[PDB]
RNA sequence: AAUAGCUUCUUAGGAGAAUGACGUAGCAUGCUACGC
RNA sequence: GCGUAGCAUGCUACGUCAUUCUCCUAAGAAGCUA
């Protein structure tokens, strides 16, 4: 039962029991972790508690090695030795561990509760092994927090898909979205037994909800639904492969002139073949993934893998690939998951297709020539470790923008994370340079991008296709019927009534909203299917409909407004309280009854 | 051990002896206490040895019972396996033609080799070379053991298929010989 | 040989060979059973009997474990400790034995004799393992009771159907009954061969009996007949699977509309899909087997099994079933048995069609969607567990009405058995009802359903064709003119001497009477054949002249009265002391010395 | 993933024997208190 | 002269503890030869 010191890389036989993940610690390293932190549970090949029956001295500093068995001071054997001595702890390979001074940082990462930006900003800049450790422990911590909130029960039986739920009074309630599934335990007395998995949806009225279970079980009154557990495995592979350069191109073979409509990118198409890994910063609404498919053509027989973090994004990109490539292409995304559906095209498990499109959760462990992760602004150091671990290819290219919207980070409730610090790749994108630049946003109404220029960016983008028919009605934010903490401004949709029939040709728009439940309400009294900003960031649409919410901190993120408006092609409207932002958006706004 | 009657008597005997020595009486009580503790420790040795024997005896018996149970379990499982294989083997053989030829035999005794040689419905030729191929099972039908068969699949040594066209005098080297060619009675 | 304790379920190697069935008992549990009763022998993986030659002591309480075997107190080696100590008898897993104190009812089962009603009422009101063990035990007792009987030598063989068979010397003759199927034998001298199985019937007179045979290999005068038996097999499966309702048809693919005459039943057919298993009460004359075959048609894409107890019941089942079914059918029960001729339509071993009709005791290993079990007011605990053991379907329904009679069950001699305690399924059918009630009867006259619904039923079944000429001529019963132990109510027959002429259109009527001798002495001076309801429940008639007997509780059992009144089309007359019963049935009461 | 034979090593058990020490009983001898 | 008692010594038997030896069994790992 041996391993490597997570700080000194020597063989050690110890672990910290009180620390959440119990990592291997060299002898002196464990001494320092235990001297000044309240953590005092150290496990050797056997635990270190005093083996005297009824003796519970658990501080390692108060035990003694006896003959064959350790003990406490009172119950100590006749002869033995003190364990914690001379700045060391007696462990296997005691003499040949080196031990280092990374003690303060490790103590912090071990004791912290991650609730402040310190842990993120520090894990973004610490040592690689320590980085991975911090990532795994943060995952496990948030997982353990998932356990804090409570159970659901049934209150009254109405039908097969209309039930009244009852929250255990006095505990945090869970958000009613597809990303929550619970096992159904029924207590007879005498056979407390699971019935199956269940997911809910808040209907048009409470406390009635419409729901789906994996089984068609008959729901009684003695049933209830408890959250389903999740764990974390440890990862070893690097996050960012060490950079390398060359003077020739190997493993990839050029093309002569094919697909001239992908011209300007060839100059960068070569340097990618010259270097070991590189990145492309793509301003909002730019020619990103166009460059991707263009390089895919440039090197036709070079086996390629595409990956991203968002299922909507990987679906959009697999469709765009279906648009221009021989097919002869697979998107092995998800067989029996992804509550919001995706591809139904090709295999999920054959490991044969040249251009493999996949998602982090379902990545296989194969090889390829080049792999490209996408949308680095959302993924985290952990995700980076997974995507670098499961695969192995010759060249690596990441394409994203630091000015996109980052991961949720629920326990992050104090402070803010700058674009750089979303993860290590974003850090390198905010280092001395994104090392490869291409900026022009044409897929959007040129006027809105001209305003995006006037926003946080430095007025450096251009476009075509400006007109027309865009505005922003700053209707007052009505009563937020916030069932969940996510907003529902039905009175705001209370003006959509005057845009249900008044629009003769504006029918197949796509609706955007800040909060999840003010998207749900558009999915309640429906005129068209709507999607959230997280489902956005990767698709553009002809018209866009937008009803915002109160001036809450989450709403007034300008980057969110960017990743929202940048999903337009010819049409857009905005409904925001907007004490000031209307002076920032330059269009021709009107009032409620003035639609002619 | 401690629960034995001698234990308490011995302990209190030594105790009261030490008490009387702290009283410092005449040595006759010293002799008496010596005798008391002596007989106490004697019967104590007795019972201690008895318990020491009992431990080993019980443990031997228990491990023996474990061994017996293990043997019986394995025995029943193996008998079930044997019976299952026997019956599933039996329920395969082509009972009709077998009944025919045996009931034709004048005694119910027929040497074994002719049993497959005249009731098998398959034929797994194995060929080491294009030449013996040419001279045993050419084409799509052939004749052997006085009956007419027909090819149905020609699997090479790598467990792949080989279309009957590929096997040609100039296409000998690319085929990883031997050539397990099956057939069917007809 | 390691098993589970019948009370503690902890792994153990102990059996009471003093018990006929030898169940597995945990240490303490066998301790309690062995200290209290006359069960004075215990067997482990090796028997606990004194190994000393000539030492034939048996009980373990006088045994000490010595060297490698166990001895009586006499021949014990010096170091040898008792096998009984601390409530534990020496066996495997003594430190993991949990046990319990439910020894009481278990002991009741171990000590009872099955000759009193309370025994059975306990045996059907106990724990599950307790239930199945009681079943196996009572069945073995009745098996050895049958085997406690003997032989019968053929005096003369009159014909293939008429027989002169004298019974064993000094033996209580097994009565003339259908259930006891007699195996015959003709010794050559030199290899007595088994001549097959044959059933008997009280013929038109004594001594000559009517009989049927499985084979046409005719009997002789040197043959002798015993009846057949077996050895009782162990069981694992539960008596009944727990209840499961469902919100939709779990894979039941119905028909479109065909045979809309079953619309009165599709209302329940839906419920069949709605539940896992249930019951249905069809009183004689009702849409049973019509319900059933219409259900087969309504779900025509699901394999179905049908089952009953006797060959009579199973052919009465498969009839009217061959009608509405494309054939394309199977009812494949018996290869080399069936004393009376049986299924003569299809194969022996192919489990060919989706609908099979058999009997519980003869089912092979088959799978299907639903097993329909009629005749359930006859079945007992054993057959239910056999059913659960052999048929793992997706639905089940127990068809039948508890108002009929129970089994012979000859051992009951102190009291009688109530339907609510016949077995588990009838207990449910009485403690909660059938949960599914079928109405109504059609064949019988309404005057014998509405008048008879006043007794055990709750006035819910109906019928039609009330007329004609059904009146109860209550005769004051005479003295017990019994020749055999059963009464001969010739004084009751003293009302028919002046009747053979005054019934113009009633000549082919059926004299029926509960006592077999009440049929025999009547058959001596007879005008029409006799058939008591034991051979009935499967036979229909137009007229009937039911003759009661002595005023004992035997004659006035309302269940037998219902099953003897509901077996006619147009006519019935009742002749009894009848101080109260004729008040619950409403017709024109008549007196014997008056012909009106 | 065979039959058989030899040999080195390790552990547990049993049996036996030697040796030394402790304690109980009995046998022998001496010295002495007491009694006759 | 005898006995009770005590002490000391030698002898015998028994019952404990430790050391060694011997053999036999069982189980396991490795080698060589036909
Ligand atoms: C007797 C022995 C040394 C005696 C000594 O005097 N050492 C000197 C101490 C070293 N100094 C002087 C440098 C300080 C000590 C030192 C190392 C200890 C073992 C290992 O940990 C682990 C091993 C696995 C489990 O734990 C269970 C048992 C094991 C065998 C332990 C038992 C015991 O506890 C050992 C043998
Ligand atoms: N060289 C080009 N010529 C024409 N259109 C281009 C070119 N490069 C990119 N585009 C277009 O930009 C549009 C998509 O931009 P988008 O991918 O929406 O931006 P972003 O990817 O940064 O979020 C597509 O219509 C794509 O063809
Ligand atoms: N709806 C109906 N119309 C006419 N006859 C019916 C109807 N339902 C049932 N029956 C009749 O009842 C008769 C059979 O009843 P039976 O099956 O003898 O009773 P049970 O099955 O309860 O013992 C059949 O002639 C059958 O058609
Ligand atoms: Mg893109
Ligand atoms: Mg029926
Ligand atoms: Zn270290
Ligand atoms: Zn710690
Ligand atoms: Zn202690
Ligand atoms: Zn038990
Ligand atoms: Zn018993
Ligand atoms: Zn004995």
């Amino acid at each position: 039962a041996v391993g490597a010191c997570v700080l000194c890389n020597s063989q050690t036989s110890l672990r910290c029991g009180a620390c959440i993940r119990r990592p291997f610690l060299c002898c002196k390293c464990c001494y320092d972790h235990v001297i000044s932190t309240s953590h005092k549970l150290v496990l050797s090949v056997n635990p270190y508690v005093c083996n005297a029956p009824g003796c519970d001295v658990t501080d390692v500093t108060q035990l003694y090695l006896g003959g064959m068995s350790y003990y406490c001071k009172s119950h100590k054997p006749p002869i033995s030795f003190p364990l914690c001595a001379n700045g060391q702890v007696f462990g296997l390979y005691k003499n040949t561990c080196v031990g280092s001074d990374n003690v303060t940082d490790f103590n912090a990462i071990a004791t912290c509760d991650w609730t402040n930006a310190g842990d993120y900003i520090l894990a973004n800049t610490c040592t690689e092994r320590l980085k991975l450790f911090a990532a795994e422990t943060l995952k496990a911590t948030e997982e353990t927090f998932k356990l804090s909130y409570g159970i659901a029960t049934v209150r009254e039986v109405l039908s097969d898909r209309e039930l009244h739920l009852s929250w255990e009074v006095g505990k945090p309630r869970p958000p009613l979205n597809r990303n929550y599934v619970f096992t159904g335990y029924r207590v007879t007395k005498n056979s407390k037994v699971q019935i199956g998995e269940y997911t809910f949806e808040k209907g048009d009225y409470g406390d009635a909800v419409v729901y789906r279970g994996t089984t068609t079980y008959k729901l009684n009154v003695g049933d209830y639904f408890v959250l389903t557990s999740h764990t974390v495995m440890p990862l070893s592979a690097p996050t960012l492969v060490p950079q390398e350069h060359y003077v020739r191109i190997t493993g990839l073979y050029p093309t002569l002139n094919i697909s001239d409509e992908f011209s300007s990118n060839v100059a960068n198409y070569q340097k990618v073949g010259m270097q070991k890994y590189s990145t492309l910063q793509g301003p909002p609404g730019t020619g990103k993934s166009h460059f991707a498919i263009g390089l895919a053509l440039y090197y036709p027989s070079a086996r390629i893998v595409y990956t991203a973090c968002s299922h909507a994004a990987v679906d959009a990109l697999c469709e765009k690939a279906l648009k221009y490539l021989p097919i002869d292409k697979c998107s092995r995304i998800i067989p029996a998951r992804a509550r919001v559906e995706c591809f139904d095209k090709f295999k999920v498990n054959s490991t044969l297709e040249q251009y493999v499109f996949c998602t982090v959760n379902a990545l296989p462990e194969t090889t390829a020539d080049i792999v490209v992760f996408d949308e680095i602004s959302m993924a985290t150091n952990y995700d980076l470790s997974v995507v670098n671990a499961r695969l192995r290819a010759k060249h690596y290219v990441y394409i994203g923008d630091p000015a996109q919207l980052p991961a949720p980070r629920t326990l992050l409730t104090k402070g803010t994370l700058e674009p750089e610090y979303f993860n290590s790749v974003c850090r390198l994108m905010k280092t001395i340079g994104p090392d490869m630049f291409l900026g022009t946003c044409r897929r959007c109404p040129a006027e809105i991008v001209d305003t995006v220029s006037a926003l946080v960016y430095d007025n450096k983008l251009k476009a075509h296709k400006d007109k027309s028919a865009q505005c922003f009605k700053m209707f007052y934010k009505g009563v937020i019927t916030h069932d969940v903490s996510s907003a529902i401004n039905r009175p705001q949709i209370g003006v959509v009534r005057e845009f249900l029939t008044r629009n003769p040709a504006w029918r197949k728009a796509v609706f955007i909203s800040p909060y999840n439940s003010q998207n749900a309400v558009a999915s309640k009294i429906l005129g068209l299917p709507t999607q959230t900003v997280d489902s956005s960031q990767g698709s553009e649409y002809d018209y866009v409909i937008f009803t915002q919410t109160t001036e809450t901190a989450h709403s007034c993120n300008v980057n969110r407004f960017n990743v929202a408006i940048t999903r337009a092609k010819v049409g857009i409207l905005c409904i925001m309280s907007d004490r000031d932002l209307y002076d920032k958006l330059q269009f021709t706004s009107l009032e409620i009854p003035r639609r002619n | 051990f401690s629960s034995l009657p001698s234990y308490a008597a011995f302990a209190t005997a030594q105790e009261a002896y030490e008490q009387a020595v702290a009283n410092g009486d005449s040595e006759v009580v010293l002799k008496k206490l010596k005798k008391s503790l002596n007989v106490a420790k004697s019967e104590f040795d007795r019972d201690a040895a008895m318990q020491r024997k009992l431990e080993k005896m019980a443990d031997q018996a228990m491990t023996q019972m474990y061994k017996q149970a293990r043997s019986e379990d394995k025995r029943a499982k193996v008998t079930s396996a044997m019976q299952t294989m026997l019956f599933t083997m039996l329920r395969k053989l082509d009972n009709d033609a077998l009944n025919n030829i045996i009931n034709n035999a004048r005694d119910g005794c027929v040497p074994l080799n002719i049993i497959p040689l005249t009731t098998a419905a398959k034929l797994m030729v194995v060929i080491p070379d294009y030449n013996t191929y040419k001279n045993t099972c050419d084409g799509t039908t052939f004749t052997y053991a006085s009956a007419l068969w027909e090819i149905q699949q020609v699997v090479d040594a790598d467990s792949k298929i080989v279309q009957l066209s590929e096997i040609s005098m100039d296409n000998s080297p690319n085929l990883a010989w031997p050539l397990i060619v099956t057939a069917l009675r007809a």
